[PDB]
């Protein structure tokens, strides 16, 4: 039970970029899973969210509009295109993953190391 | 637990001291089953899969044209004939067209067009055939006690199949539930064919998917297709004399997912197919069910309400409680009374000797009772510390039995003769009443049952006027058949 | 083509809803409803049909709902 | 609008061993749906206790949690060195949208 | 039972053996074995006598 | 007439229908019917294949 | 109880071969015949059968047009008539007999010795 | 299309003794239709086992065979030297467009 997160870098602002969180030791479709970011020096925020089959996702106010949340099942893979990049979302960003039985209630959750999204300037 | 909200679950209680009960399993709910002195049990129905189903008969619903060509005779000769009528690929119309003297052929008369069009179907929807073997249902069922809200000794997963129909569930400690269940009799998976369109699947009668009028091929798909209809999805326009003009039919998906009504969807993973709307009917052998907490000291330290009270839709009242200080395994007090002067117990407590079982600081359990309808405590705690909530409850009997007879005409009218084996430990009451309707039922799916909601209405209301106003003495007769019909209208 | 036949007939009976559940009564009633609307003196030449047919009351009244819903299907 | 929970202690200054409390509000009524998680910098958020008072898989007896109304409290009876770290609080309620606390400092006075 | 009696001729390690029955009509279960290890089957016949 | 090279196709009792290739030409006559198959023939089922 | 293959030789692509297999010891009207193939270094083929009556015959895709299976009931011999070679069909050739009640079935089958067939330019 | 065959490993390298298991894998539903033959090199394919667990004339009892879904297993209890050779399954599901694998080979180890 394990999420490798990956695709975090540098980039210019009105950018685009691709996270990617590959998930091992569970059964992916009944988890729903999360995105969680963290400014320097700032709380923990819960920005993201979709469900374990893939039906319906939630965006944060202060993200809705510009990421997109998605999955695939069969290759195990969670997917947070951000488009429209600002330097405010320069963070460290966590995948998280529940087991689901509801839309996206969890009780126990498994945290996945992060990656650093980092706006130029 | 498991079935606490779950809005459409029925209390199976009592048996033939200990021995058995049968009971019917469906997807829609689940069934609590409590005994005597045994651990009640909830038990779901959660999925069926069908596997390495058997294709049968694609059909195409979007067909393209291609290179037409076309032949004329003289209105004196024989008849026009291209060479592309010699092959299986090509839809080819004949008829007669005026000619002559001005088109190139001296005399008037009729002459005789063929055209020809090669045919070439993309995306064409698939059936395929479910034996009732190699059909395997997955029943969940978990046990009550000690679990709080929120290798685990509580909860089992049973595979059903043909093949083994009959299992154990092991619930350490509460000892073994055994399962002796029909998975063949379930829905009659002996008329249904699997369809797919385009990632969405249905699971379709027999008679629906031979009925169709679309190219079919049949089974086999090896090389270039061969499509059997090779007229109905192209529409052979034609002017008098003068044109012929061949056109296709367009894509016809959506008049397919209309035609699809009253049919269930399905969803496949792999090579395997789950349906998650079933019915299934196992007899539960709970005589090797034991309680864990019996021979446990009562618990006396303090209880606090954490999630205080909470009413179920059928009338039970969920509690969870936390302990305080540690004893250890251990029993719990607790009781449904009014007039707390006189602790006597009244309602019934339907969880089966709540107990908690971890020892450290401060545990959590949730337990549910059946309260009675008047206004009534939930008496928690031994002495000088028990916590009293205060508990109201709606309706007086009359209404529970009334809801109870509304319940079982669902039942009937969603299973048929099967509904008699609910809650049927089994006399000769319920096996001659069974049987009656098992005559009436294949009487009444003979005579009516090729009919759908708005048209079985209509020959209710006409029935109800026949036997109303017919005056003989099968007035009754008549009555009765529009119970029936009606009943199924107001059910759904 | 342009037959299809419907499922609706050999609907499969279950605690769960079947493909479209929601749209059965309010399919036909509003193809019959759309039918009479649009033309009106059919209803004239029913009541008249149904009137020369049936002795009593009631049989006239049957035999004007019945064409009256035989006539919008074409059937 | 959205429910905020409110941590009350910013920063908190502790020795070894003494009794640590640090409590978590909520705007509106929540039963019993508040998570607890440990964040140590250069290491991913662990989950302590989930439902109030429940404590997750593995994590030691010492950490307990404790709801009152809307006033949630996580308390570490003896604190060991390796607990010096930043405590959050998280919603648990109905709908996705959760809210974590800003966060409470255990430091080392 | 339609076959007479069924038994076993050849013991090497595993053998193989065809039997076939007439069951009722309801349901019923092809109970094959004597205790604790008499698997069965569930068997489904359509039409009265 | 003359007739040529026969062939032929079998299904299971539960199974789609025969298909021979040589359905897809102009040159070959093929006619479908019912044949007894099951337990002997090589597939487990009885119907008619 | 045995088959005796025979016509096996070199040829040029585009060459015609018949091949044939005498059987002994058993009623040759109530055995299927079939032609099973295998080139060097593959595993081996079933290319073509023919019933016990002569009624049918089959032939794989891989064969299914150039070759011809045939059988004389009267002489005991299968004959597999091969045309239009090519490379490809250079192949050691066995024909396997098994006694038949039914169109291709059978159980216990007999094997011959198998004749080599190489089409080399 | 057409039913394939799926042997595991290709090549058993065991020495004399040893026990010897050799899968094959159908694409789909195959009763118990299934048949093991041993090739040697200059020897014609020796029918072992039909119907997937019956041993033909004349085999030795060391060959045994046993099936599960579309999972058949060939088993070799005590290894002789002889029994080094390669290893077919062949379906013969109830009709001609029957198949062979790609065949195993079992090599002294």
């Amino acid at each position: 039970v394990q999420l490798v997160e990956s695709g975090g870098g540098l980039v210019q602002p009105g950018g685009s970029l691709r996270l990617s969180c590959s998930a091992s030791g569970f059964t992916f479709s009944t988890y729903s899973m999360h995105w969680v970011r963290q400014a320097p020096g700032k709380g923990l925020e819960y920005v993201s969210a979709i469900t374990g089959e893939g039906d319906s996702a939630f965006y944060a106010d202060s993200v809705k509009g510009r990421f997109t949340i998605s999955r695939d099942n069969s290759k195990n893979t969670l997917y947070f295109e951000m488009n429209s990049l600002r330097p405010e979302d320069t963070a460290v960003y966590y995948c998280v993953g529940g087991y689901s039985n509801f839309y996206y209630y969890y009780t126990m959750d498994v945290w996945g190391q992060g990656t650093t999204v980092t706006v130029s300037s | 637990i498991r079935c606490i909200g779950v809005s459409n679950r029925d209390f199976v209680e009592g048996m033939s001291g200990g021995t058995w009960v049968d009971v019917v399993l469906e997807h829609g709910g689940c069934v609590t089953v409590m005994a005597q002195d045994k651990p009640t049990v909830d038990i779901e129905l959660v999925t069926t899969t069908v596997s390495n189903m058997a294709e049968v008969r694609s059909y195409c619903y979007e067909a393209s044209i291609s290179d037409m060509a076309s032949d004329s005779r003289c209105p004196t000769q024989g008849e026009a004939y291209l060479d592309k009528q010699s092959d299986t690929q090509y839809v080819c119309k004949r008829t007669l067209v005026d000619r002559g003297w001005g088109n190139g052929c001296g005399l008037f008369g009729k002459g005789s067009l063929v055209t020809c069009a090669k045919f070439a179907c993309s995306k064409k929807m698939t059936g395929k055939s479910i034996q009732p073997e190699n059909l395997e249902y997955r029943i969940m069922l978990s046990v009550h006690g000690s679990q709080h809200s929120g290798t685990d000794e509580n909860r089992a997963k049973v595979e059903i199949t043909p093949n083994s129909p009959r299992a154990e569930a092991t619930l350490g400690g509460f000892g073994s539930l055994g399962l002796d269940c029909e998975p063949r009799t379930g829905l009659d998976f002996s008329d249904l064919y699997y369809l797919t369109m385009n990632n969405k699947h249905w699971l379709v009668h027999k008679e629906w998917f031979h009925d169709i009028p679309l190219p079919w091929h049949a089974g086999a798909d090896t090389g270039t297709p061969h499509w059997n209809n090779k007229e109905a999805l192209v529409e052979f326009k034609d002017a008098h004399a003068k044109r012929q003009t061949v056109v296709v039919l367009g894509s016809q998906e959506g008049a397919v997912h209309t035609a699809l009504a009253g049919a269930l969807e399905a969803e496949m993973d792999g090579a395997k197919g789950r349906l998650s709307s079933g019915h299934l009917k196992c007899r539960l052998k709970m005589d090797k069910l034991r309680l864990k907490g019996v021979s446990y000291s009562l618990c006396t330290a303090a209880f606090t309400f954490t999630k205080i009270p909470a009413e179920t839709l059928h009338g039970t009242v969920t509690v969870e409680v936390q302990y305080a200080g540690t004893d250890g395994p251990c029993k719990v007090p607790a009781q449904m009374a009014v007039d707390m002067q006189t602790l006597t117990p009244v309602g019934r407590l339907i969880t089966a000797n709540p107990v908690i079982t971890e020892s450290t600081e401060n545990s959590k359990m949730m337990l549910e009772l059946d309260p009675p309808f008047g206004d009534s405590y939930i008496v928690i705690g031994v002495g000088e510390k028990k916590i009293t909530h205060h508990w109201h409850r709606s309706g007086s009997t009359i209404g529970k039995a009334f809801e109870a007879t509304v319940r079982g005409a669902k039942r009937m009218a969603v299973l048929g003769d099967t509904a008699w084996d609910f809650g049927s430990v089994g006399g000769a009451l319920n096996s001659l009443g069974k049987g009656i309707h098992q005559i009436f039922g294949a009487a009444f799916k003979s005579l009516f049952g090729g009919m759908s909601w708005f048209s079985q209405i209509l020959i209710g209301t006409l029935l109800m006027w026949l036997g109303l106003n017919t005056k003989n003495g099968s007035i009754s007769l008549m009555c009765l058949a529009l119970g029936g019909v009606l009943i199924f209208l107001s059910t759904a | 083509a342009v037959t299809l036949p419907s499922h609706s007939t050999r609907k499969l009976q279950t605690r769960s809803q079947t493909w479209l559940e929601s749209r059965e009564y309010t399919k036909h009633l509003i193809r019959v409803e759309n039918w009479i609307f649009r033309n009106p003196g059919f209803a004239l030449a029913a009541a008249a049909i149904a009137w020369l047919l049936g002795s009593s009351t009631s049989q006239k009244v049957i035999y004007l709902v019945m064409i009256l819903l035989i006539a919008p299907a074409y059937s | 609008s959205e429910i905020v929970l409110t941590q009350s202690p910013a920063t908190l200054s502790l020795s070894p061993g003494e009794r640590a409390t640090l409590s978590c509000r909520a705007s509106q009524s929540i039963s019993t749906f508040l998570a607890w998680y440990q964040h140590k910098p250069g290491q991913a958020p662990r989950l302590l206790i989930y439902d109030a008072s429940t404590r997750a898989t593995g994590v030691p007896a010492r950490f307990s949690g404790s709801r009152s109304g809307t006033d949630f409290t996580l308390t570490i009876s003896t604190l060991e060195p390796e607990d010096f770290a930043v405590y959050y609080c998280q919603q648990r309620y109905n709908w996705p949208p959760y809210t974590f606390g800003q966060g409470t400092k255990v430091e080392i006075k």
